[PDB]
């Protein structure tokens, strides 16, 4: 009678997934862009529209960036000459530099990586960006090699939720992740107002996160997976078509965003919570001690404060990712989840939520729990700014 | 000569800070309406190895320093300009040229070589969106490589240039080898100006550059330390009342400046006696009467009388790639007045003379000068 | 080392009081996955492209490139094409002018068109849909074409969605496989695999030889597949699928730039192929098939083989190479010592439909079915390659005899279909 | 006054099997240097509902019946050419026009209309790359359309390419309801090799004009329609004439070819002499001919000795879009010998005259007719 009763459960019960360790991208100051060369680069550009360049201010004043976000090279010319040589160029800067810092603090060998996962949202070359890691790493060839391209600024948290189904079917392997978004191909070459969003908020950034089911990995790991929550509203025309890539009157390619937009991200929001309040809760800020909001706008977050009557230190991370890096896509998740390690603050035990949210609006949502006590480390993006960085960010940043 | 030409901004690699401001001096708003154009040409072999993002590099990590050559005008309540460091940044060039550096060395007058090396544009009419730095670099066929520099006189005089770009390339070799890190009367009153701090002359100005060497110097002292005093005490001669002498005394307008207003008719003047009454500052009276304007009257300091600067002293080829100096430097003013201006520049054991001046008046010096 | 790659798989594959020796297998088995069904996509006859036509336009077009009309011409002799391939409507005018509006109108014609067919055909309600997969090479708006999906068809908010780009013609595959893991996580659900390329910004505007052979040989098509592990479609699925074998070829430099994306000379985006793309190709076939043959040679073949130290037509009925090329066909044959018969479908679908990069196995699946030999038992062998030079490789198992339809794509064809091929097609 | 012309292909929606061709008989290749322009202009009523796509579909449905429309031209050994049916195509244009119908049609000046609405290229100068067929559909701001075929004569005739139109037209109808599916009259001219285009000394020139039923009554005061018709054209353009009228789904040169040699004084002689001459088949002597050279010999009908064309019972207004007629057809040649041509068309009440001569001759019968 015992054994029906316990072996069932033990072979029903899921294999843990571990965060082993991640990466973040370090932009170098050489691709540094303040608020007052943004605006003269615009005026230059846009000489003969200046409603767009007014625009283009307008967003920028309220949008709580910084003065050390980056943009790469080819964005730096007055008029921007955005060429594939230029966007692989970059793809390969930052996601070879995130791999390697994965590579170096987690000792992993490269024969040792059984799944890799890639998403870029724009940029997709022929041979795919895993294809770029395969052949820089020397990978093995029956390695379980996926590019998810196109799914926006929450696919980061899609391709955790594919990992941790991988590594449900594969027994004792690891998967790397590489979540990032490559700028010189998204840069958006016309007027159009609607379409002109994008370039005063996306920057650059990158992560390699490496997963893991292995027991060996069951004590230095520094978080657990417990749940992905994953919500679609593209069955909705609107929500559908709120975030929508199509050419302008001139014939150039960019990113429109809709006007009911901000409601529509709302809705997806509420909705993703709902779906994880039953999962999480025994009132939602009292079941996390530590929340990530996507850094993909400021309204975003002060809306997601109010409703979940979040605190100012609640949301710091956020902010503060915001403010340092700006919007770096689905990278942003983990910016501030090492802002919450480089502050040491993250205790084993403690309760991350992550959020993020994107074009078609997916809306997912991630909860951690933390497998050791983190101790601050000088090989992480936040170092030569963290001693200072909970600062006061103005409602307006007057040029 | 110069295609392919492709524009960006470079600046410091770490933010200045909210509210960090740069008060410009009396001498720095008399100084508004000059330019200073500076280039130096390098040979292939010193710049073997020197990409453009290594120089992009390097000026991002010079302008920590210098952060307020990357700021901005503004006017305060009153109208005084000063400098709001917000990190706008310094323009950068990049270009190509066809010929090559033997081509471009071996072909006579060196007269458009500042127009074509060096990228400028004045200050305005728009002060907050202007940068007081552009620099501009040229790839040559044979693989050489020029470097020009537009320097707004507000930030400093040619001293403090010549610095900057020493201390450019420095910068670029400690990166190579460790990895990153009464009434005034010199100045004139002008018509405003406004915005477009320009200088306005009545006429068609131009150059005139001799390489006067170390043996016709002695010979034309015979005629009659004081050098160049002799030098402009010549040149003085030959042009002709009212004269300005500029010379040598972190940027600053450090130059001494003086005036000595005549009376004797310099055409039928001993050599001795003008250079006499050359040889033998006025910040503070210039500062007072820019503060008594509040710093929005215009004044313009060269071409206001006839000007000698001497910039014998200069540290010209001060800059070293891969340790090797530059094959040609060379520096001048930009916007000169309506009077002239008569530069002295190093040349080893003799000197460079650049004399700007009205091109009839130009000319005339042609066949003036021969005859001595 | 393939062949203790493939060794390595078989370890851990032939394994799969009384209470718990049932239960220590019952509850470590592996869920069968089933194709239930699937639809293909067919071009309509207003996007034909004769050999005579395509030669015109590319005379009007590189009217100053001679050299690469004569190029072309010598590309599209051999390729074994016929007359009945099509491409979009954007590709039809005598200067291309390739919009992403275009492009969005393409992929919704010929995506919708597949999903309406497979949904007709299986009678699959859009709110059982579990799992989406959707897989094309080049073509990725900001929006995915899964999101598309979901938006036409009203799928639920959890839908497992996943768009798979640049991952060349081999996606295919990978996205079974795909799905075949995540059938593995989530018991009693369905997945929609489509497989498709997008041709209108496929289509390369310069005059480069390296880069006009894609021109030459892509035409349009598409597939969608419905996969699934509930206990009622074991009964009426039509195969249940046995093995996916991977390979990566992408560690070796050769191989990782032998097709790759760039800008030519004058600016344009092109797929350049290098010179030695037959012999990656060679290389990673023969790794393919080296690693899959210790899963389904049979013990006696494998005991000879290891003797010595074999016939792969033993160990399957059918087969179904990709439509890449025929001199790829032509050396498989050769190698492999294929009969005619056995290399039929694949020759016949590239005469008929061209190189549609991932969706060809299942116009090769069609014909199979069309002439009435899938037979209940058989063994399928599929095998796909691509960009990255990644080679992938799929078995599966017909699961019931399969009676010929009219909803196909070989339906107003196949009567006359088995043609000869001449070697070169003379203009 | 048109814009916007984009260029691209149609064809037989079925693959008609390699080695098919599709021999050209002596009368083809008699008339293999001329071409047809036919010009449909529907005002939006008609069009409604209509777009190029649709256009499109109809004629990939249409060119199964008329695949070799859509061959190319071969010579066989013999130098004799032929029609290989590659299924090629036929080229479509699509075009802008700022104008309205209403407009277009408020001008009087029709003549630009088929050199605007239809798009025309001669076959060669290389054979095998040169379509039959053109046609060019024309939208308006208005909404309304036109539609213009240029049709290579060895195709057929022109109620062969009235038929075609009108097959077009029904195809799209169905379409839309049902879902888918030795001689004298010929002139021997220098070899044009593989150019086929009618050479002319002179700048051929068109001028086109309606009669009505009461100035045909009254012309008449001497089936006798046209030929009256002909003999006043006849009359007033003065030795050989040829006449060229309509013969007794399939595309041929079905047309009765005459022609008459008159040793007399056509200047000064009586109606009734001239249409007793005209009413008082050549085909079997142009078949020998061309038979006699295996095809290689080059001759033209039109402008051969003043040629007089009856197509008052070609069905220039059988094109029905959405059961309407056009709101104005025409139909012309285009490729006429110095000789010159008269056409006749069916109008209202009367019919509508084309003339085809050198300017001159064009100025000098507008002179003759002011009066008459
Ligand atoms: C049966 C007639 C079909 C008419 C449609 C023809 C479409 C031709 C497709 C475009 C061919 C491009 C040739 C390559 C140019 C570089
Ligand atoms: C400090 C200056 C660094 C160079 C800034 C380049 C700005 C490029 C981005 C502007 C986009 C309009």
């Amino acid at each position: 009678l015992i054994i029906f009763i316990a072996t069932v459960y033990f072979m029903s019960k899921p294999r843990h997934v571990y965060l082993v360790d991640y990466a973040c991208y370090k932009p170098p100051v050489t691709c540094r862009v303040p608020f007052a060369t943004f605006m003269e680069h615009s005026r230059l550009i846009l000489k003969n529209n200046p409603k767009s360049v007014e625009f283009q201010m307008r967003i920028l004043e309220r949008s709580g960036l910084g003065e050390e976000t980056c943009l790469p090279p080819a964005i730096h010319y007055i008029p921007p000459t955005p060429t594939m040589e230029a966007a692989r160029g970059e793809a390969e800067l930052v996601i070879f530099s995130a791999m390697d810092s994965l590579l170096q603090k987690t000792g992993l060998k490269p024969k040792d990586i059984d799944i890799l996962i890639v998403n870029c949202s724009l940029f997709s070359p022929t041979p795919s960006l895993s294809a770029m890691v395969i052949n820089k790493y020397k990978l093995r060839s029956n390695i379980k090699s996926f590019n998810l391209s196109g799914m926006g600024c929450s696919a980061g948290l899609i391709s955790i939720d594919l990992a941790r189904d991988l590594l449900q079917v594969h027994p004792n392997s690891n998967a790397v992740v590489v979540s990032t978004e490559i700028i010189t191909p998204n840069y958006y070459q016309g007027n159009e107002r609607a379409m002109l969003l994008p370039n005063c908020l996306f920057r650059m950034g990158g992560a390699a996160i490496l997963l893991s089911n292995r027991r060996r990995n069951r004590s230095r790991a520094k978080y657990r997976l417990v749940h992905v929550v994953r919500t679609h509203k593209g069955a909705d025309d609107k929500a559908y078509r709120c975030v929508f890539e199509e050419e302008d009157k001139e014939g150039k390619v960019g990113i429109s965003l809709s006007k009911d937009l901000m409601a529509i991200a709302g809705e997806a929001l509420k909705s993703n919570i709902t779906t994880i309040g039953p999962l999480v809760l025994p009132d939602f800020k009292q079941a996390f001690e530590h929340f990530c909001i996507h850094a993909g706008g400021r309204a975003v977050i002060d809306e997601l404060q109010k409703n979940l009557q979040l605190s100012a230190e609640q949301v710091e991370a956020s902010r503060m990712t915001l403010h340092r890096f700006g919007n770096t896509s689905s990278s942003s998740l983990w910016y501030e989840m090492s802002y919450i390690e480089e502050k040491g603050r993250m205790k084993k035990g403690d309760r991350v939520w992550q959020i993020a949210f994107g074009s078609g609006f997916k809306c997912n949502s991630a909860v951690w729990k933390c497998n050791k006590t983190i101790k601050t480390t000088t090989d992480n993006p936040w170092s030569d700014c963290i001693d200072r960085y909970p600062v006061h960010i103005p409602e307006i940043v007057k040029l | 000569l110069i295609h392919s030409i492709r524009l960006s901004s470079v600046g410091p690699g770490k933010a200045t800070g909210s509210d960090v401001v740069h008060e410009l001096s009396g001498m720095d708003l008399a100084m508004k309406l000059h330019y200073l154009k500076g280039f130096y040409i390098f040979r292939s072999h010193a710049v073997q190895g020197l990409s453009v993002k290594l120089i992009k590099e390097s000026t991002f990590y010079l302008f920590n320093n210098y952060y307020w050559t990357c700021a901005r005008l503004r006017r305060s309540d009153s109208g005084r300009p000063y400098l709001k460091c917000n990190d706008c940044g310094a323009r950068f060039v990049e270009a190509q040229c066809d010929k090559t550096v033997d081509e471009l060395l071996e072909m006579g007058d060196y007269s458009s070589f500042p127009n074509l090396l060096v990228y400028h544009q004045p200050i305005g009419p728009d002060l907050a969106f202007s940068p007081p730095i552009y620099l501009q670099v040229t790839w040559f066929k044979c693989g050489g490589m020029s470097l020009g520099m537009s320097w707004a006189h507000i930030l400093g005089d040619a001293f403090s240039a010549c610095e900057f770009i020493n201390k450019m390339g420095q910068v670029l070799t400690a990166i190579k080898a460790n990895g990153p890190p009464k009434d005034p009367i010199s100045i004139k009153w002008v018509d405003p100006v406004g915005d477009h701090w320009v200088t306005a002359n009545n006429s068609k100005m131009d150059t005139f550059s001799f390489h006067l060497t170390d043996s016709r110097i002695s010979h034309l002292q015979s005629n009659f330390i004081p050098v160049f005093e002799s030098l402009c005490a010549i040149i003085w001669q030959c042009v002709a009342n009212n004269v300005t002498i500029c010379k040598k005394g972190n940027l600053s307008n450090g130059q001494i400046i003086s005036a000595f207003q005549a009376d004797f008719s310099v055409m039928e003047a001993d050599l001795e006696k003008l250079a006499k009454v050359l040889c033998y500052d006025e910040r503070s009276r210039i500062e007072e009467t820019m503060e008594k304007g509040n710093g929005v009257a215009d004044y313009i300091v060269y071409g206001a009388n006839l000007t000698f600067v001497n910039w014998e002293d200069a540290d010209v080829y001060g800059l070293e790639l891969n340790g090797e100096k530059a094959d040609f430097a060379s520096f001048s003013i930009q916007g000169v007045g309506d009077e002239g201006a008569v530069l002295v520049l190093p040349g080893g054991k003799g000197r460079i003379l650049k004399i700007i001046l009205p091109e009839d008046q130009i000319l005339k010096l042609k066949t003036e000068l021969k005859m001595n």
